[PDB]
């Protein structure tokens, strides 16, 4: 099976920058070589066949080079209409193989989260159950480390944490980080706090609430 | 224009069956090679079939050939995909694409998708639980116990559109939870009523959580 590989895995780029996607085949496919775009929650849509031939309605700034086993596939520059996940496919022998994706982060300003805490609801009590959640939003870049202390003392058991995709109109990212417990193991305690670590700032920014 | 809505998908027990459909239109179906195409977060996208355009000819990759079975009724334009001893690894969102060629070709056209969820766990209704405080405030709603995906989430019925965050479920064994958050300006709460709707398709739970002030 004519084996692609493509890189750089996730690439961040400012916008008007460059971006130059590379894949390269495990044996010689001439140009039969295709690029597709997908955009999030959507199907793929095609942008360049064969022959590094730009699909119609394309806009011009894509464009496709490479013939025998090295590929390109670029963008004179970026647009924040451009955030996608970048996929080449051979279609010269069966099977009909496709890269890893490549996926386009835009490179924008340091923010600092705004975080938010929450104690348990009480019909949640009653259900027997306690979740914690604390809410860190519009910040970047996306590498954060949110921690859970309760009573100045340590935990990481319970904790569930979610990203949201790269914010399509700020370029940020917003993430969830929910601690859960028995209602029981709740009570018997006070200091519950929300820590995160971020680049963009250097103490950690701390929320937190008693009883 | 052309239009390919596959539909089928659905919570299927390991090694069951299943049988997803394709319903082309906007152009000749018996003119073009059809196939099916998956997609998972950790593999990406991976051919799983192809048939011609007259249907004499099958192709599939060895990891599914013997269980996976394309046809095609060009008289109804529909394309199928009946799936047989399903797998785990055979969870993922199943597209519906066409070739430009008779027989295999890249895809030109692909469709909306359908996602096929092979598991053992059980339909279960989520607990909506409201996240109320206790400038501009921030209110959150947390969607928890339910399986499968998905599970929609709006606030005011979708009146509220800006400040909403819905972050990705997660497993946290064989049920989902997620989670939204809403920000609103400081005067236009609690004066006004910010409620959460929380919609289960799977097993037919809607609900309508208001966000009232500790
Ligand atoms: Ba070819």
């Amino acid at each position: 099976e004519t084996t692609v590989t493509q890189s750089p895995a996730s690439l961040s780029v400012a916008i008007g920058e460059k971006v130059t996607i590379r894949c390269i085949t495990s044996t010689d496919i001439d140009d039969d070589m295709n690029w597709y775009q997908q955009k999030p929650g959507e199907p793929p849509k095609f942008f360049i066949s064969e022959g590094n031939t730009l699909r119609p309605g394309v806009p011009s700034r894509f464009s496709s080079s490479g013939y025998g086993t090295d590929f390109v596939f670029t963008i004179e520059n970026m647009l924040s209409e451009d955030v996608a996940d970048y996929y080449c496919l051979q279609s010269d022998t069966l099977p009909l193989t496709f890269g890893s994706g490549t996926k386009l982060e835009i490179k924008r300003a340091d923010a600092a989260p705004t975080v938010s805490i929450f104690p348990p609801s009480s019909e949640q009590l009653t259900s027997g159950g306690a979740s914690v959640v604390c809410f860190l939003n519009n910040f970047y870049p996306k590498d954060i480390n949110v921690k859970w202390k309760i009573d100045g003392s340590e935990r990481q058991n319970g904790v569930l944490n979610s990203w949201t995709d790269q914010d399509s109109k700020d370029s940020t990212y917003s993430m969830s980080s929910t601690l859960t417990l028995t209602k029981d193991e709740y009570e018997r305690h006070n200091s519950y706090t929300c820590e995160a670590t971020h680049k963009t700032s250097t103490s950690p920014i701390v929320k937190s609430f008693n009883r | 224009e052309v239009q390919l809505v596959e539909s089928g998908g659905d919570l299927v027990k390991p090694g069951g069956s299943l049988k997803l459909s394709c319903a082309a239109s906007g152009f000749t179906f018996s003119s073009y090679g059809m196939s099916w195409v998956r997609q998972t977060p950790d593999k990406g996208l991976e051919w799983v079939a192809t048939i011609s355009s007259g249907g004499s000819y099958t192709y599939y990759p060895d990891n599914v050939k013997g269980r996976f079975t394309i046809s095609r009724d060009n008289a109804k334009n529909t394309l199928y995909l009946q799936m047989s001893s399903l797998k785990s690894e055979d969870t993922a969102m199943y597209y519906c694409a066409r070739h430009e060629d008779g027989n295999w070709n890249y895809f030109d056209y692909w469709g909306q998708g359908t996602t096929l969820t092979v598991s053992s766990a059980k339909t279960t209704p989520p607990s909506v639980y409201p996240l109320a405080p206790g400038s501009m405030v921030t209110l959150g709603c947390l969607v928890k116990g339910y399986f499968p995906e998905p599970v929609t989430v709006t606030w005011n019925s979708g009146s509220l559109s800006s400040g909403v965050h819905t972050f990705p479920a997660v497993l946290q064994s064989d049920l989902y939870t997620l989670s939204s958050s809403v920000t609103v300006p400081s005067s236009t709460w609690p004066s006004e009523t910010v409620t959460c709707n929380v919609a289960h398709p799977a097993s037919s739970t809607k609900v309508d959580k208001k966000i009232v002030p500790r």
